[PDB]
RNA sequence: UGGCUCCACGAGGGUUCAGCUGUCUCUUACUUUUAACCAGUGAAAUUGACCUGCCCGUGAGGCGGGCAUAACACAGCAAGACGAGAAGACC
RNA sequence: CUGCGUCAGAUUAAAACACUGAACUGACAAUUAACAGCCCAAUAUCUACAAUCAACCAACAAGUCAUUAUUACCCUCACUGUCAACCCAACACAGGCAUGCUCAUAAGGAAAGGUUAAAAAAAGUAAAAGGAACUCGGCAAAUCUUACCCCGCCUGUUUACCAAAAA
RNA sequence: GCUAAACCUAGCCCCAAACCCACUCCACCUUACUACCAGACAACCUUAGCCAAACCAUUUACCCAAAUAAAGUAUAGGCGAUAGAAAUUGAAACCUGGCGCAAUAGAUAUAGUACCGCAAGGGAAAGAUGAAAAAUUAUAACCAAGCAUAAUAUAGCAAGGACUAACCCCUAUACCUUCUGCAUAAUGAAUUAACUAGAAAUAACUUUGCAAGGAGAGCCAAAGCUAAGACCCCCGAAACCAGACGAGCUACCUAAGAACAGCUAAAAGAGCACACCCGUCUAUGUAGCAAAAUAGUGGGAAGAUUUAUAGGUAGAGGCGACAAACCUACCGAGC
């Protein structure tokens, strides 16, 4: 291709105008309302037991009339705690090796530069 | 095959660092201090064995009496796993009776 | 993107390069070469400065650095430290040679004062107006950043607008008047469109 | 590794943040508070120490509570702490005969209640040991308001707590709106129970209905920042007029 | 894949140390072989010729604001001296060091075809002294350094001796020596301050004589020819 | 416009309208012989025959009168060195048929004489390299390998 | 030996799933009796093109320009530009009351409006 | 409640008249495949080590007494290597 | 799910072969809806009489195709499938595989790498005279034969992979 | 001299301390990752069993919130294998570590990826230059098994005594294990490299310390007490129980479909006979084309027929024109 940067540009360009604009529109929203967001969401546990952001749609009937809707369920039965329990213990495990392995990493650069020390 | 062809690099060893030139200090700090430190109570380790020794059955059924709450699923689950099996070795199996 | 494996080792070629990519393949797992670690605010080695070598081939000699890594603390200088190498070499050709550098290191090097032609040890202190600059432990001075040539190799100074660039005035002439509107309905005022169609309220959940 | 703390102690830990952190402190307290229930289904020995037969001697005796399952039909009604035992037993009671699986369950009966100080009529399952206690207690109101949870050991008998409860705080004209005479002779005969609004309004809520009404509480719509600007502006302007 | 571009948009490029080749070609006049006998003509000719060209002033004056302590009347003698050690080096083939005494394009010409082989090359006596036929300088600032080219003269006495991979003698003879007439460019990058004079190429004048023929009988194979094409004189 | 929330449209609601659109298309050359009046793009996935049709009459004024859109499957057997399958992207392809009557081409992008060099370069690598190749010649072979350097 | 380690499209299945799953395409209508599709024109987006002639901007700067500090568009900076001028204005004038904050900008509420805020009703 | 028979039907278990034929007396000729040689690609079971003979005896290529005996490649053969062969059956 | 379309390849292994070598690698291109999928406002109220050329006649196993009254309703062609020498059997496997036409093709393919004609082995063809004398048995092959005994009324079902039977 | 061999890092293990992550935009419970229509649909219920008792049937230890001691005491128990308290007493605690591993080790991990299975699920292997590869003229020598350089000459567990001399002469019944005893024709081994299998201190013995006392609360003591040293393996069944996953094959059923030429006959669970379904006999094949096929010959082929699609019955079970058949290529009880 000629010229592969004038690609780039322009995205990078495209871009920052969106930031702008968006920027302009989230200041506005937030002297109008405060709200920080534009689209409405609600923290919940899914069926799984893990807290998620859920983003509301958009529909024509009140949701207690929803069948589909009402057919998704937003609870966690007891059976999910040990699984969270082992969730949890999988990444504790994941960072205490992740901060043995950096201790042991400064260890040996220590000892291979002996000016670090000094 | 299994053997190096060449050298491993030399090995030097400080026998003047801190570690070696401080070690065995305040190993008689009963005897000299009027008895109000145990040489146990230097003990760095496991809660489980500090100033205590006894057998593998012996420090596994310790080391479930003090943190077994604390330990995770399955390690716990490996700990009664591995009390049952040395339980019934220790208890069923030998030379000697 | 950048696809870089965890203990990718970096080289004279850029990253990324032909040479690069035939030098270090995706599935090449060589063993991680350890570099003393250095700040960013603690690193004073930059391009176009002249720099003495210390130890070598050729030792006490000056040369202006050309080329930088700061992922293994790697200073190249020009015509400094230099092996010779054959290039367009083909199944008919005997080559051509050529010299080519080698890496230098931050302690293989020393900073010399531009002065005084001696290698001296430099430390990080601040002017009267608070700007950084780097002042060496005998004859305290100032020695700044040398001019280097941008990456991308525009040169304002000889810069000419094209048929597609902005011009200087109408880029940096303010028409932003702040207000409580949206763009939507700023754009849909100044169009003159009408929409008289109000919106019925919707369930969200 | 090990945990920093116990896993018995993570509910404990979990209650001391978040939405469980902001709760009434005593309803925090009546949810912390474990006294052991009355004795149903075993007999207590009486007495800490008694002297075994066999030897003669003075030993240490204590009274070991005996599992109770409630089933979730329990909730409906007022059985007064009896429910479903689950156990084991010895073919005629002989230790050498084989061991059988055994569920004992109590007896149900719907009967018709009339509370005074809610002036309504409920048809509960009960129990006799539950009519028993209400005959003791010389009344519904007077049992259900005199019998903690751990001996109602019924949702539905918390509600009917709660239910008294905020009636009482409130002194409800609704109680006989036309009988002011018989409204305060009532009140004044459950006047013992006496028990502040704001403490009543939690009486008998489980933890996710108390989480839920604190949300509610707590769910408020935030405020423009458009409002706060021009307070603090307005603010700043009068302190300026004001130094001026 | 093609080394001839290093990967573009770089801010490091190649140093280069020396010119491809001269920048302007020296013809030597016919009949040299007779001047060298002629040594007192020779000698005169030159001085005739460095008065005469004003480019070779020009660029001695350019060589001299570079270096202002440069000589032209000691340069002979120092540039035999690098020429005998360079071709010293050979004998030992101590690349490290002829690198600090030839160029990276005189490199090639002396290493490529004696990879592997011996070479006992030994200098034996001088004929003439040694004399500065022309000076020339790169253009200015053609790529950011300035080179300079000086063409001197040499008529010695030299002896060769090449022996094949299994030491059998395949080119000259180790006692005899002979006379040898050839001209010498030596090249050096004034802008660099560390560069050097070195020795950069060599001149075949087109009325050189034959050089000595080798031992063996060498049989130059004819066109092959396919099937369908016919022998063509 | 994509990766977006479409409000709910309800009857006698207002009309949809979109200010700042993301969607960008490729004008491409055909693989196949086509009609003059016939265009191929390479649009994005959630992009419709109607606007497509409304995006070039409004933003680039083209008369269009018939738009097929047709989705192109991305070959999935590629497999680097862990034996994974590496999957080429799916796109939409669509043709569109002018108005009016007029007839589109796809011209040279690259013309060899545009791509030949009309002013002069002089990079000094290569004039080092092709010096060097011109003035080094092969070996005679009546020397039989006796280096040419030696002037003796 | 069903492939699920691919993505799920329409390609895949029978003719039910190939002509069910669509694509991400927005709807733009709906299917009354007979399998007849009833198109929305209100539905289907309308590209609010304007008039670019007499435009003075081009897509790249110049590089001869003077590079000004990075300063984010905050709530607060954005009603000191707007509104605190009118209501110091009006402060000054004497005749203020938090009952004027409609005719001071403020929009009570979102309803009745052709562009919502929370939540917003128009696209990008 | 118990016992017999009747027509039709059957890749069911036996038998019969005639014809038929290489089933046989007693096999032969031809074609294809296979096969052997040339060229390309190229497995598996198995394998303590073997420099791996016969007769007689003893408890058998290996022990004892005699006999035999330059080395070696290819195509058949199935008497032996309790041919791991080949697994099953019986207490 | 791109898997003998185009270009390039140090290529070179598809049970051999390859220079265009290629069913291998990299890049590029492609299958365009009329066929098909994706349908339908509400509340009440209708719907005894098969099909079989449906006319004969003859039935039993008794069958595969229907609305009206009222209210509401006028915007319309969007989305998706479309390639191939292809699926299930570890394989470019002599196996398994629904439907409509072609009933032998107008469409689709190649049993033999080259040679010689040893043994033994597999298939086929031909055979003097005899015609079951072979064999546990007319097993196979040739011809198109009759009758009887035992068992089970008969059609049918069963041990996928040693028993199709008298069960 | 070929195949090869070596090459140290990636990281991992055990502790101490400290309480951890989870909205860039869009999509994701319907056939998940699918912009957009009237519902009622909801969790709570003793673990069993293997094993020990040399069978087995009552019974058989399983963190329940303070280290030590009381104490293996009181008690329980086919009073037996075994189980087993309490009152009472009370204890210190400074993460920045290792007489841990170094690519068949250490996590399985380069990765829960490739691959296998319908599913639950199972589950890998490997890398190695150099300061500089913008030095490839480079990461030289030697080393397991297997070959080549370099086939073989009577005779024999292949060796030993020897010899001038390789053989020729004389002597010599392979190794481990199991049985009294084997060369036995009883089991195992083609060869090479790496990995792979004896864990505990009651009593006694040896050597110290102190001594009628020993021991850093508790215990022992009519020379004892305290401390140390030193003894107790690996692999392999048919099985049992609990909880998930399977009726895309097959057994049966439900919904709505499809196919059956020609002839004789008669309104046939009729006959001949294609498509089609099945598989009596023979031959080939037997690591095959095929973990059940091919050629011929056979029964049925308008019916209790064959078959495409979707759904249902799940193992203490289903289904079955009972073959102890079939339930995803080993069903007297699946995985
Ligand atoms: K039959
Ligand atoms: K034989
Ligand atoms: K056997
Ligand atoms: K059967
Ligand atoms: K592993
Ligand atoms: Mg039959
Ligand atoms: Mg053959
Ligand atoms: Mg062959
Ligand atoms: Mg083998
Ligand atoms: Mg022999
Ligand atoms: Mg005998
Ligand atoms: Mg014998
Ligand atoms: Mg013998
Ligand atoms: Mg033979
Ligand atoms: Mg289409
Ligand atoms: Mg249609
Ligand atoms: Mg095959
Ligand atoms: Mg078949
Ligand atoms: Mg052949
Ligand atoms: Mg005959
Ligand atoms: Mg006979
Ligand atoms: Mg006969
Ligand atoms: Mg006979
Ligand atoms: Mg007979
Ligand atoms: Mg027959
Ligand atoms: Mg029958
Ligand atoms: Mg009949
Ligand atoms: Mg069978
Ligand atoms: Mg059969
Ligand atoms: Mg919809
Ligand atoms: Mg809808
Ligand atoms: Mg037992
Ligand atoms: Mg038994
Ligand atoms: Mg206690
Ligand atoms: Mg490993
Ligand atoms: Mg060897
Ligand atoms: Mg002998
Ligand atoms: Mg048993
Ligand atoms: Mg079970
Ligand atoms: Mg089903
Ligand atoms: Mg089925
Ligand atoms: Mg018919
Ligand atoms: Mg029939
Ligand atoms: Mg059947
Ligand atoms: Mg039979
Ligand atoms: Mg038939
Ligand atoms: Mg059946
Ligand atoms: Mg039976
Ligand atoms: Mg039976
Ligand atoms: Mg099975």
């Amino acid at each position: 291709m000629p010229s592969p940067e004038r690609l780039d540009k322009v995205v990078d360009s495209m871009d920052a105008l969106d930031k702008v604009v968006q920027e302009r529109e989230d200041a506005l929203r937030l002297l109008q309302t405060g709200q920080e967001r534009a689209r409405p969401g609600a923290w919940r546990r899914d069926i799984f037991g893990r807290i998620i952001w859920h983003k509301f749609k958009q529909w024509v009937i009140p949701w207690h009339l929803n069948k589909r809707y009402n057919r998704k369920r937003f609870f966690a039965l007891p059976y999910v705690d040990h699984f969270l329990r082992l969730e949890r213990e999988k990444r504790a495990r994941i960072k205490a090796r992740k901060e043995n392995l950096e201790r042991k990493k400064a260890k040996i650069l220590l000892k291979k530069f002996p000016h670090l020390a000094e | 095959i299994g053997i190096r062809l060449t050298l491993p690099p030399p090995k030097v060893v400080d026998r003047w660092n801190e570690k070696r030139a401080m070690f065995g200090v305040y190993d008689n700090i009963g005897i000299l201090g009027n008895f109000e430190k145990h040489p146990k109570e230097l003990i760095r380790g496991p809660i489980w064995l500090r100033g205590w020794k006894g057998n593998e059955l012996q420090r596994c059924i310790r080391k479930r009496k003090m943190v077994g709450s604390r330990m995770f699923a399955d390690d716990l689950h490996n700990l009664n796993k591995r009390i049952r099996y040395l339980y019934k070795h220790f208890n069923r199996h030998g030379k000697f009776r | 993107k950048v696809t870089l494996p965890p203990h990718y080792r970096y080289g004279m070629s850029p990253p990324g390069s032909v040479a690069d990519k035939r030098k270090n393949p995706p599935w090449i797992r060589r063993r991680p070469v350890v570099v003393e670690p250095i700040s960013d605010e603690d690193w004073y080695l930059f391009c176009g400065d002249t720099v003495e070598i210390l130890e070598g081939k050729d030792a006490g000699k000056q040369g202006k650095v050309v080329q930088v890594i700061r992922q293994r603390n790697w200073v190249v200088v020009g015509g400094l430290n230099t092996h010779y190498r054959y290039i367009g070499k083909t199944m008919d050709y005997r080559g051509t040679m050529i010299p080519s550098e080698a890496p230098l290191l931050h302690r293989q090097v020393k900073l010399v004062d531009p002065m005084d032609r001696k290698p001296t040890e430099i430390e990080w202190r601040f002017t009267e107006a608070g700007e950084r600059v780097r002042v060496s432990t005998r004859s305290g001075r100032i020695i700044p950043k040398p001019e280097f040539p941008r990456a991308d190799g525009i040169v304002p100074e000889t810069w000419i607008d094209g048929p597609k660039d902005t011009s200087v005035e109408d880029a940096l002439e303010r028409t932003y008047v702040p207000c409580l509107k949206t763009l939507q309905e700023e754009v849909m005022e100044a169009m003159g469109i009408k929409e008289t169609r109000k919106y019925k309220k919707v369930y969200w959940y | 590794p090990l945990h920093k703390y116990p896993v018995w102690l993570w509910k404990r830990l979990q209650l001391r943040e978040g939405i469980c952190s902001r709760l009434p402190g005593h309803y925090l307290r009546s949810l912390e508070e474990e006294r052991t229930p009355t004795p149903v289904h075993y007999r207590p020995h009486g007495a800490k120490f008694k002297i075994n037969p066999k030897n003669g001697q003075r030993e240490r005796v204590e009274d070991v509570p005996i599992p109770i399952y409630f089933p979730p039909e329990s909730q409906r009604g007022l059985w007064g702490g009896e429910g479903w035992i689950l156990g084991q037993i010895y073919a005629n009671n002989d230790k050498l005969s084989k061991r059988l699986k055994k569920v004992w369950k109590p007896q149900l009966f719907e009967r018709e209640f009339y509370s005074e100080i809610l002036d309504k009529k409920f048809t509960v399952t009960v129990t006799m040991r539950t009519l028993d206690l209400i005959d003791e207690a010389y009344g519904l109101d007077f049992y259900i308001l005199k019998t903690p949870k751990e001996d109602l050991c019924s949702k539905f008998g918390m509600d009917l707590k709660r239910g008294m409860l905020l009636r009482l705080a409130r002194q409800d004209p609704q109680l006989h709106p036309e009988d002011p005479e018989r409204r305060a002779a009532i009140y004044d005969k459950y006047k013992e129970f006496a028990i502040p609004e704001e403490e009543a309004e939690w009486v008998g809520l489980t933890l996710e209905e108390a989480i839920e009404k604190q949300r509610l509480l707590e769910e408020k719509d935030p405020v423009p920042l458009f409002k706060i600007y021009v307070a603090e502006l307005i603010q700043q302007l009068q302190q300026q007029a004001l130094s001026e | 894949a093609g080394l001839v571009i290093p990967p573009e948009k770089s801010d490091r490029s190649i140093h280069l140390a020396c010119t491809a080749g001269i920048f302007d070609a020296y013809v030597p006049p016919e009949g040299d072989a007779r001047i060298s006998s002629l040594s007192k003509e020779g000698l005169i000719e030159r001085t005739e010729r460095m008065k005469k060209t004003m480019a070779s002033q020009v660029s001695i004056r350019r060589i001299k604001d570079y270096d202002a302590n440069f000589k032209i009347k000691d340069f002979p003698e120092k540039a035999k001296d690098i020429f005998i050690e360079a071709h010293l080096c050979l004998n030992n083939s101590d690349h490290d060091r002829l690198h600090t005494l030839v160029t990276e394009h005189c490199f090639p010409d002396m290493t490529w075809d004696i990879k592997y082989k011996t070479v006992r090359w030994s200098f034996v006596e001088s004929l003439e002294p040694s004399h500065v036929v022309q000076v020339r300088c790169s253009s200015m600032m053609n790529q950011g350094n300035v080179y300079g080219q000086i063409t001197v003269r040499m008529h010695t006495r030299q002896t060769l001796a090449i022996y094949d991979r299994f030491g059998r003698l395949m080119y000259g003879q180790e006692d005899v020596p002979k006379d040898v007439l050839e001209y010498v460019v030596f090249e050096k990058q004034l802008t660099n301050p560390y560069g050097s004079w070195r020795m950069h190429t060599k001149i075949v004048p087109p009325w050189a004589p034959p050089k000595q023929p080798i031992l063996k009988t060498v049989m130059i194979p004819g066109p092959q020819l396919k099937p369908e094409e016919e022998y063509e004189e | 416009a994509r990766n977006v929330v479409y409000p709910l449209y309800r009857l006698g609601g207002p009309q949809l309208r979109v200010f700042r659109t993301n969607f960008f298309i490729q004008l491409v050359r055909p693989g196949v012989a086509q009609p003059e009046d016939t265009v191929q793009f390479r649009i994005p996935m959630e992009m419709t025959r109607v606007d497509l049709r409304n995006y070039l009459e409004g933003i680039y004024n083209v008369p269009v009168a018939a738009v097929r859109t047709r989705v192109q499957h991305g070959s999935n057997k590629r497999r680097d060195h862990r034996n994974v399958r590496i999957k080429k992207p799916d796109y939409k392809v669509a043709y569109v048929q002018l108005a009016h009557g007029q007839t589109f081409t796809f011209p040279d992008l690259f013309p060899e004489k545009d791509e030949s060099p009309e002013g002069s370069a002089a990079d000094d690598l290569y004039s080092m390299l092709e010096e060097e190749r011109q003035q080094r010649q092969s070996s005679d072979p009546r020397r039989g390998g006796v280096p040419s350097w030696f002037g003796l | 030996g069903a492939d699920r380690m691919s993505k799920w499209t329409s390609k895949r299945g029978p003719r039910s799933f190939r002509g069910r799953k669509g694509r991400g395409a927005k709807g733009i209508g709906f299917l009354t009796s007979g399998w007849r599709f009833v198109q929305i024109k209100e539905m289907v987006p309308e590209f609010v093109v304007p008039d670019l002639t007499g435009f003075k901007l081009k897509p790249y700067v110049s590089y001869l320009a003077p590079e000004s500090e990075e300063t984010p568009l905050t709530a607060a900076q954005l009603f000191s530009e707007a509104v605190a001028p009118a209501i110091e204005k009006d402060f000054k004038d004497g005749t203020f009351d938090p009952d004027n904050l409609e005719k001071y900008g403020f929009e009570p509420t979102q309803e009745g409006k052709l562009f919502q805020l929370y939540p917003r009703n128009f696209l990008r």
